[PDB]
C-alpha cells in the first residue's frame, strides 16, 4: 500500500538517477546513419530544418527524423541550446518523454530520431475539443506530476510545459517532447525563457529561479485544460506578464472546489507557499484531494483507459542535401 | 478574463517561446 | 437585361454619390442618449472601451453600443481615426455596409450605436468550419465586389478587408464592419495600414497606393476563403511581407480553374495588370467565368438563399461612469 | 505553403492591425 507505494518510487527514483547520471556522463555518440532509413514524406518544418516521416530499412519501425542544417543553427545561435538537448534526450529514459531512438551527423546537417507519435498534440485537440473535463484534465495531469518528479530527482527543470509540446500516442497516453530550454541545475538559475503564458512570476520579475517553476506552470496547464483558455493572457506580452504579477486569477465556476483548491496552490505567488516547493514536495499534489481516485502506479503503468485517443495539399518535397561544415562546433554531438 | 476575451485575442494559436 | 443592368446600377451609383456628398459635408450630430437605451450585457471590450447589447427603451430595438472613452482614445492617439470613422459611417448607405444608426457623447465618452448582428464574424465560423466551398465563397465575394464598387464611387477606400470584419446577418449576409482606416482619397494615399496578410505589394513598398489596394485584398480573401489559409503568411510579418512582393502563390489543387484565373487576375503584383484597376474596373471582375451563375441585381436584393446562416462564464459588469472632459478634442463628433 | 504549415504558424487567431 502507499508505504509499499513510497518504497517503491524512492527505490525507483534511486536506481533511475543511477542510470541517469551514467549516460550523462558517458554520453552517446554516432548511433545510426542516413541511409539506413527510407524517406517517407515531411511531416513538418521550420528554421533550423525540417521535421520527416522515416521508416528504418531493417527494422522496419517508423521515425519521427529531426534535421537540423549546422549552418543555420550556428547563425540562429541555437549551437547550446541544440546540443543540450541531444544530451539530456540521450541520457533521460521514462514512461512520458518521447524516445530519442538515434542521432548523428553528416557534412551538412545533425539528426534527431524521435519515436513517431501520430496523435499529434494536445494542442490542437484541446482547442478544437474546447475543454477537457474534471476527469480528461486529471489524467493528463497525473501524467505530468510523475514526469516533473522524476526529472526534478534528476536535477533537471523542463521549462517549457505548455499543451503545444505534449503529444498523445496511440494509446492514448501523453508524451512530452523538445526539452530545448531543460537545464541540469542543482541549485537556482536566472535565464528568461518560455511561453508567456506560462512563465512564472519569479522569472519575469528576474530574482533567479529552480524547480519550482515547473509546479507553477503545472497550475496554468490544468487550469487551461479544464477552462478552455489560460489564466493570464492578453494579446501583448506585456501585458500578460503584469497579470501573471499580481497573481490573480479568475476560476470558472463549473471548476470544481477540490480543482479550484489545488489550483490556488500552484498558482502560487509566493514560492514558500506553493505547492510542489514545500517539504514533501510531490506528496503535497499527490496527497491532493482533487486527485484522491487517482492510482499512481496504474498510471505510470498505461494501465489506465485513456479518455480520449486521436485517430488539404500535402508538402512540397525536396532533397536531404548533404554536401566538412560547422565541424568544430558540433563536435560534441 | 473570459473566453469572449480570449477567443478575440491574437492568442488562440500556438505560442511560441521567448 | 445586361444593358438594362447596367443601366441601372449607373443610375443608381449616381444618386447614391448625390446624397453620400450631401451627408459628407452635412453631417449628423447628437442623435439619441444613453438614457433611452436599457442595459443589456457587455457583448466585449477592449483599449478605447467596451461594446455592450442595448435595447431601445422605445422601439424595444437591439443595437450594439460601442463605447469609447475619450481620455483613452486621446491616450492612444485615435482622434483623427475616430472621427473620421463617425464621419464616413455616418454618410453612407448600403444593403452590406453595418448601420450607424444613433451616435451621443457625454462628459466622458463617445457612444457609436449600430445595428446588433448576433451572427458573429466569418472568422470563426471560417476557422471552425475550415474551408467554404466555391459556391459559399462565391456568394460572399459577390457581395464584397458590389460594396467596393460603390464605396469606391464615393472616393472611398476601405483599407482593411479581412473575415474578422465580416459579420454575418440573420439572414446569411454579409455586413462590412469597422471603418476606421477607410479614407475618402480621389487619388493615391501614403499612409501605411492594414492587416499584414491582406496588404497590397504597393503598401509596403512605399509608392502611395489607391484603390486598387482593395482589389488585391479581395483576392486574399476568397483564396483564404476557399483554401482554408490565407495566399501569404508567416509567423512574423516581416516574413509575409516578402513573399507578398515576390507575388508567387501556390492555389490547391482542388481550387477550380476558373477561381485560379480569377485569382490570379486579383493576386496581381502589377497595378497596369491588376483587375479592378483596368478601364471597366469592376466590369472585370463581374463579368469573370468565375462569376457566371451571378445575378448581381439578385444578390443586392438579398434575394439568393444563403448558404449557412449562424445560429462559458459570462463578462464581470461593470458601469458607465459617465462623470466637460475632453471636449476641445471631439468637438466633430 | 500549407495547412500543416499554417495551422502550426502563430497565425491562426484574429490578426490585429498596424
Ligand atoms: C516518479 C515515478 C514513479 C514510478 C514508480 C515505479 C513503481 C514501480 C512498480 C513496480
Ligand atoms: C453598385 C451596386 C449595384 C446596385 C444596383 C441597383 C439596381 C436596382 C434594381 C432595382
Amino acid at each position: 500500500k502507499k508505504g509499499s507505494e513510497q518504497e517503491s518510487v524512492k527505490e525507483f527514483l534511486a536506481k533511475a538517477k543511477e542510470d541517469f547520471l551514467k549516460k550523462w556522463e558517458n554520453p552517446a555518440q554516432n548511433t545510426a546513419h542516413l541511409d539506413q532509413f527510407e524517406r517517407i514524406k515531411t511531416l513538418g518544418t521550420g528554421s533550423f530544418g525540417r521535421v520527416m516521416l522515416v521508416k528504418h530499412k531493417e527494422t522496419g519501425n517508423h521515425f519521427a527524423m529531426k534535421i537540423l542544417d549546422k549552418q543555420k543553427v550556428v547563425k540562429l545561435k541555437q549551437i547550446e541550446h541544440t546540443l543540450n538537448e541531444k544530451r539530456i534526450l540521450q541520457a533521460v529514459n521514462f514512461p512520458f518523454l518521447v524516445k530519442l531512438e538515434y542521432s548523428f551527423k553528416d557534412n551538412s546537417n545533425l539528426y534527431m530520431v524521435m519515436e513517431y507519435v501520430p496523435g499529434g498534440e494536445m494542442f490542437s485537440h484541446l482547442r478544437r475539443i474546447g475543454r477537457f473535463s474534471e476527469p480528461h484534465a486529471r489524467f493528463y495531469a497525473a501524467q505530468i506530476v510523475l514526469t516533473f518528479e522524476y526529472l526534478h530527482s534528476l536535477d533537471l527543470i523542463y521549462r517549457d510545459l505548455k499543451p503545444e509540446n505534449l503529444l498523445i500516442d496511440q494509446q492514448g497516453y501523453i508524451q512530452v517532447t523538445d526539452f530545448g530550454f531543460a537545464k541540469r541545475v542543482k541549485g537556482r538559475t536566472w535565464t528568461l525563457c518560455g511561453t508567456p503564458e506560462y512563465l512564472a512570476p519569479e522569472i519575469i520579475l528576474s530574482k533567479g529561479y529552480n524547480k519550482a517553476v515547473d509546479w507553477w506552470a503545472l497550475g496554468v496547464l490544468i487550469y487551461e485544460m479544464a477552462a478552455g483558455y489560460p489564466p493570464f493572457f492578453a494579446d501583448q506580452p506585456i501585458q500578460i506578464y503584469e497579470k501573471i504579477v499580481s497573481g490573480k486569477v479568475r476560476f470558472p465556476s463549473h471548476f470544481s472546489s477540490d480543482l479550484k483548491d489545488l489550483l490556488r496552490n500552484l498558482l502560487q505567488v509566493d514560492l514558500t507557499k506553493r505547492f510542489g516547493n514545500l517539504k514533501n514536495g510531490v506528496n503535497d499534489i499527490k496527497n491532493h484531494k482533487w486527485f484522491a481516485t487517482t492510482d499512481w502506479i496504474a498510471i505510470y503503468q498505461r494501465k489506465v483507459e485513456a479518455p480520449f485517443i486521436p485517430k488539404f495539399d500535402d508538402y512540397e518535397e525536396e532533397e536531404i542535401r548533404v554536401s566538412e561544415k560547422c565541424g568544430k562546433e558540433f563536435s560534441e554531438f | 478574463t473570459t473566453y469572449a476575451d480570449f477567443i478575440a485575442s491574437g492568442r488562440t494559436g500556438r505560442r511560441n517561446a521567448i
